[PDB]
């Protein structure tokens, strides 16, 4: 819910698939 | 059982009554009449109104589901009981059998059921209703007549500029990106999103963002679409826009279907899954892309040697909404 939170788990789960 | 007529108030008995929907949200079932007849109760607050009933009631289009009759039941408690046409098919199912049985649904079925549901989300929202749950379980069909019809306004909502709105809503497969953001002020656009996923579903004999959950739901439509830029991420949530995404290729959009899959559909497909919700197609104007010249041709006929379904009986009102479009859309013959 936390922008900052959301955030981060979506740039660690779009880094993975980089 | 004595309920009110849907299209004017006003005696109803049914027969061969079956369960085939629980969980929250109600209970839906199937009747008889010599007709076919579908029941969904839901509990309902006596003191205020039934959003759904309302919604029903205000709306009056061929490819929408028709509202026969309502009426109360106790429990102990109050029920609202909706009597709604049957139909015998859904959209999902049908998609369903085609991927069981290997193969691919015709281009045309695609274009004849694309167009209806284009055609409904044009209709509801000029009425200033928002589906919010566009998916395929929710697009009834005929398996003959190839009639579709826009059913479950349980999630409809009237979006009005200025109220906050929940974010968490639709389908995930089908939720616009916005949505998953968490954006409140969204508009009717999520339901062409939700219509733009279907359409890929259709070509593509799978779901085209198979979310397992919201964080990956948005996961998968970056790697199709890329990562979203700056710009369409201050239009959708402007809460985001100072955090650093990586940035992910989009795939190419002919590299995602089929070898033969039609370059126009692909087009609209493009049209419609869009970042930035203003940049979507409206209902009317998805009508008008070349996908559907075909739908408009003087002797096109469904495959199981049968006419096409109503396609072009506008009403006045529908001839209201975007007047430019209506060169395309009635087309020289009729
Ligand atoms: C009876 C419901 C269906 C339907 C399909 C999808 C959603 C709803 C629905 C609704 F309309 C209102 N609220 C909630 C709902 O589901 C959560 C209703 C129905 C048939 N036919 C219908 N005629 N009218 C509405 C329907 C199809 F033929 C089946 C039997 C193959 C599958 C089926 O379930």
């Amino acid at each position: 819910l936390l922008p900052q939170k959301f955030a981060e788990e979506l740039i660690h789960r779009l880094e993975a698939v980089q | 059982v004595v309920a009110t007529l849907g299209q004017p108030e006003r005696e109803v008995a049914y027969t061969d009554i079956k369960v085939i929907g629980n969980g929250s949200f109600g209970v839906v079932y199937q009747a008889r009449l010599r007709e076919l007849v579908a029941i969904k109760k839901v509990l309902q607050d006596k003191r205020f109104k039934n959003r759904e009933l309302q919604i029903m009631r205000k709306l009056d289009h061929c490819n929408i589901v028709r509202l026969r009759y309502f009426f109360y039941s106790s429990g102990e408690e109050l029920y609202l009981n909706l009597v709604l046409e049957y139909v015998p098919e859904t959209v999902y199912r049908v998609a369903r059998h085609f991927t069981k049985a290997k193969l691919t649904i015709p281009i045309l079925y695609v274009k004849v059921y694309m167009y209806q549901l284009f055609r409904s989300l044009a209709y509801i929202h000029s009425q200033g209703v928002c589906h919010r749950d566009i998916k395929p379980q929710n697009l009834l069909v005929d398996p003959d007549t190839a009639v579709l019809k826009l059913c479950d306004f349980g999630s409809a909502k009237q979006l009005v500029r200025g109220e906050p709105n929940v974010s968490y809503i639709c389908s995930r497969y089908y939720r616009a990106p916005e949505l998953i953001f968490g954006a409140t002020d969204y508009t009717s656009s999520i339901d062409v999103w939700s219509a733009g996923c279907v359409l890929a579903e259709l070509l593509l004999g799978q779901p085209i963002f198979p979310g397992d959950s919201g964080v990956d739901q948005l996961v998968e439509i970056i790697k199709v679409l890329g990562t979203p830029t700056r710009e369409q991420i201050r239009e959708m949530n402007p809460n985001y826009t100072e955090f650093k995404f990586p940035q992910i290729k989009a795939h190419p959009w002919t590299k995602v279907f089929k070898s033969r899959t039609p370059p126009e559909a692909i087009a609209l497909c493009s049209s419609l899954l869009e970042y930035t919700p203003s940049s979507r197609l409206s209902p009317l104007e998805a009508c008008a892309h070349s996908f559907f010249d075909e739908l408009r041709c003087l002797g096109t006929q469904l495959p199981n040697n049968r006419p096409l379904p109503p396609l072009f009986n506008f009403s006045a009102g529908e001839l209201s909404i975007q007047p430019s479009l209506n060169a395309i859309l009635i087309p020289p013959h009729l």
